[PDB]
């Protein structure tokens, strides 16, 4: 009843992380940048709990796939009563991924055999300023992923990157950190599929609450916030609430629940599902856990 | 001197409501059909023609989600009865739709011509003479209709004659279905029947007011737009009187 949806306008970022054996996990990233015409070599990096044993290029029926699993858990919270109708490179043609031991990304940084040259300083003494150093830390370890993102890319389908990696001490770092911007405040839109991790309702408590709603137009709405936890389920999350009256009839109110952005967790399944839709932070942060030890 | 649709029937006329609601065998079969959703709230719609009918003595005729072979038997069913005694006959469908066709739980389109001529004076001789009143609530489209800024406010007869048909929307655009109240079309035609029936108004006086209403509806999101549109080849003012 409609085909004029999504397209050049649907790229949030998607991110799913699961256990595929013992000791190795797949990382699949597709966001804004990697389905755009790029015209010049693109840079772009993020943590990682071990290193890279292997990148390979996923389908794009991945992204649909991915925001569906999730977007539908936390469509079960909302009550939306809007009109409805009837050292260790891994090389390719398009790409360049390369994954060293965090801090020696500082160090060398400089050196970039990934040809991400022609950016000279000017572009590259960038992000040594607003990114690499929300990368590298007290814990030197914490291995970075540098993607370079050439031109081509964009032929075909197949724009999902998926990271074949081992994690090091039952981390897992979803990477949800951005580019410290001078103005102190960072807009999210991501959803996040991650797996046989334990929950953490410190860290979660301390993101979700940090977060400011975007607005639905209503003096009387009021942005609650939430910390259930169901038979197999356990979710922390802020929504935005407001009443509405009839358009007829009775006078019939109806409590609306929308722009629900949090984090639920399948106590059973042990998953978690991340939802940070269009809502703002001053806290620009990785979200570490542990792969069920 | 005059001339008036006869009501007079304590048993007015049988109100067949087809409340389409669940779409998943669509969804599996029909490809196309696979991304499309439910039609929640209906049922405040199927509630809501069902009160109204009621007071205007229709014995309402529920039916469940039916698929199209269904809905053309249940159809065929009520057109060899007899209705004599009945002095007004009405059907209702609620379910989604496309160019000039109402999609039923299954999936496959059923054209309306092929629904409203199963009602013709020759096909059901017991109605020739009395008014077949039809209410369509679907799509007909995937277009939303803009919004300009007004600024303002013993004998023979034809066979496919005395029929009275609400279009929910005129063709090529959509139908807006709000899940917590129900759609705008069958609400505003019955707040706006069960209020002008008490005062006697034809239902031609009454469905100018319902275009006047979802006129003035508005798709807050989408700047979309609806605009209902009936046709009628009737040929007395029809009025059904209650208490």
């Amino acid at each position: 009843c409609v085909i004029f949806p999504v397209e050049i306008d649907v790229s949030q970022t998607i991110i799913r992380d699961c256990q595929v054996d013992k000791q190795t996990r797949e990382l699949v990233y597709i966001n804004k940048i990697m389905n755009t015409q790029l015209t010049k070599p693109v840079l772009m990096m993020f943590n990682i709990s071990g290193p890279i044993r292997s990148v390979t290029r996923k389908n794009n029926n991945l992204r649909d796939r991915i925001k569906s699993k999730v977007d539908e858990q936390f469509d079960q919270l909302e009550r939306d009563y809007s009109d409805q109708m009837d050292i260790k490179y891994f090389k390719d043609e398009h790409y360049s991924v390369s994954c060293q031991n965090g801090s020696v990304l500082k160090s060398k940084f400089a050196k970039i055999l990934k040809s991400h040259d022609y950016t000279d300083k000017k572009s590259i003494e960038a992000y040594e300023k607003y990114c690499l150093p929300k990368l590298v830390d007290e814990r030197n370890d914490y291995y970075v992923a540098v993607c370079v993102l050439k031109p081509g890319f964009e032929n075909g389908s197949n724009q999902v990157l998926s990271f074949e990696y081992n994690p090091i001490g039952n981390k897992v770092i979803v990477p949800f950190a951005h580019e410290i911007n001078d103005t102190g405040l960072y807009e999210y839109d991501v959803v996040a599929y991650v797996d046989s991790v334990q929950f953490d309702g410190e860290q979660f408590e301390e993101f979700v609450q940090s977060l400011i709603l975007p607005s639905s137009f209503k003096n009387s709405e009021k942005v609650l916030y939430y910390n259930e936890a169901s038979k197999n389920k356990s979710m922390i999350y802020k929504a935005l609430e407001f009443t509405t009256e009839s358009s007829w009839g009775k006078s019939e109110k109806y409590n609306w629940k929308i722009f629900c952005n949090g984090f639920i967790y399948d106590k059973k399944s042990k998953v978690l599902y991340v939802k940070l839709h269009n809502v703002t932070s001053a806290l620009n942060k990785n979200v570490i856990l542990n792969t069920i030890k | 001197l005059d001339k008036v649709y006869q009501m007079k029937s304590k048993p007015r006329g049988y109100c067949l409501i087809i409340n389409n609601h669940n779409f998943a065998k669509a969804r599996e079969k029909v490809p196309k059909l696979h991304s499309i959703r439910d039609r929640n709230g209906t049922h405040l719609d199927a509630g809501a023609l069902t009160t109204t009918f009621e007071e205007l003595h229709f014995e309402i005729k529920p039916h469940h989600d039916c698929t199209v072979e269904q809905i053309y038997e249940i159809l065929k069913i009520y057109q060899l009865m007899d209705h004599s005694n009945m002095d007004c006959f009405i059907c209702c469908i609620l379910s989604h739709g496309d160019k000039g066709i109402i999609y039923g739980t299954d999936g496959q389109e059923a054209p309306i011509y092929e629904l409203t001529s199963q009602f013709t004076g020759l096909k059901c001789p017991s109605l020739a003479g009395k008014p077949k009143v039809f209410f369509i609530q679907a799509c007909q489209g995937d277009n939303y209709q803009k919004g300009i800024p007004v600024e303002t406010d013993t004998r023979y007869i034809p066979d496919e004659a005395d029929f009275l048909l609400g279009m929910a929307t005129v063709n090529n655009c959509v139908s807006y279905r709000n899940p917590a109240e129900g759609t705008w079309y069958i609400q505003s035609l019955c707040q706006s029947l069960r209020e002008r029936c008490p005062r006697g108004d034809d239902i031609l006086t009454i469905l100018t007011e319902v275009n006047y209403e979802v006129s003035n509806k508005d798709d807050k999101k989408n700047m979309g737009k609806q605009m209902p549109q009936p046709t009628f080849t009737l040929r007395k003012k029809l009025v059904f009187p209650s208490d």
